[PDB]
């Protein structure tokens, strides 16, 4: 059954300084669609195909993985109405983590 | 959750050139590590090329060093393998594969998932 | 100005196991909260306050530090009513990743 | 975002035990390391323990180690902190922290947020 919601939504540059030094640091992708509220959504390229090991260097005996976690959005439904939406839950990159290899060859 | 498209290939003399192109149709692919394998026939699946989520790290097979390069647009729609300096030794179906799984280095292909039929480069003796 | 959204919301196991092999591991906390769709959110306790270098054992000259993105989620506003709402963004761990300290005394 | 309620803690003769507790009012702290510090007068904040957000890992200050142990409910509403063996030397005012930056080891002290007024526990000669 249908509902209403009052689309009224309810320090951070401080956490990207912490995740720049992680040792499987990520960029951010625009991933946007209009007919989604919110319109605009940043997720998680993984800056590396390995991890950082104290040289600085990239260690490809590790993984730089994405981690994703869906999320709740709007998608306007009928593709053109600006009223009626549904929920949706999408899959998104939030950020990376470095996990170790299973097999070496 | 999408399909990979791919143009360029063919016939070419060794020592040449041939830009391979990789399309994500039906979805994106931004936040996915890419990569190139190659297969000819009745051989193994190589490994060749892999390419970071944001396009900033990169490695290569130890055959194909010092001349193939891949690369990517940001929009998640594109990937592109270049073979410079063709030797017959890189006669073979390319493909190019997203890592779906992490269960070894970024070279292992067995974490790489074709989509397609692939894209023969054939190179002359 | 409010409007109307249909509630029908629109390999997993395999995800856990590329995490569980985190340098930087994490468990789930269940965040729940009944006047609140979605009922129940899933968020990550680091599992350590290192990461976990080559022997296995956890490194504390590293951090775990969890990922915190916010998200969109809707609360029953008036507080009781199970019609009215709103769309509230909140933050919330989705994961840990491992990331260098800057001083060393 | 959280306020740290503290109790427990007094006057002690040496080689007894308190049994700090401090609690997660207005909010949780679940996903949170969690710390004590301590600092007697005109001395500098020591760091005391420090606790996972699962709980499972805990580290301890070399003065500490083998006396006094951390641990935490799931809630995200309670830390612990009990002090066993006390000495004259772990006279001071505790404060549990917040671990709110990660500028440092999970030991340095200038990561972690006091929030309220401490908790005196006074050991006797
Ligand atoms: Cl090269
Ligand atoms: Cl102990």
């Amino acid at each position: 059954r249908t509902v209403m919601v009052n689309l009224n939504i309810h320090n951070p540059k401080r956490s990207s300084d912490y995740y720049d030094r992680s040792t499987s640091p990520w960029n951010l992708h625009r991933n946007e669609d209009p007919e989604r509220y919110p319109s605009v959504i940043w997720e998680a390229k993984c800056r590396h195909l390995g991890c950082i090991n104290a040289d600085g260097n990239v260690d490809y005996h590790m993984n730089s993985v994405p981690i994703q976690q869906e999320i709740l959005v709007l998608r306007r439904e009928p593709p053109h109405s600006p009223n009626s939406f549904r929920l949706e839950k999408i899959l998104v990159s939030v950020g990376c983590t470095c996990v170790t290899p299973i097999v070496h060859h | 959750q999408v399909q990979l498209v791919q143009s360029g290939g063919g016939l070419v003399q060794a020592g040449g050139s041939l830009r391979l192109s990789c399309a994500a149709s039906g979805g994106t692919f931004a936040t996915s590590p890419m990569g190139w394998l190659r297969q000819a026939p009745g051989k193994g699946t190589e490994f060749v090329a892999a390419i970071s989520p944001s396009g900033g790290d990169r490695i290569y097979a130890d055959s194909v060093k010092g001349r193939f390069t891949i690369s990517r647009d940001n929009a998640g729609n594109f990937i592109y393998l270049q073979m410079n300096s063709l030797k017959p030794e890189d006669t073979a179906v390319y493909y190019c594969a997203v890592r779906r799984r992490f269960d070894g280095t970024s070279y292992y292909t067995g974490d790489y998932d074709s989509w397609g039929q692939g894209t023969l480069v054939t190179v002359s003796s």
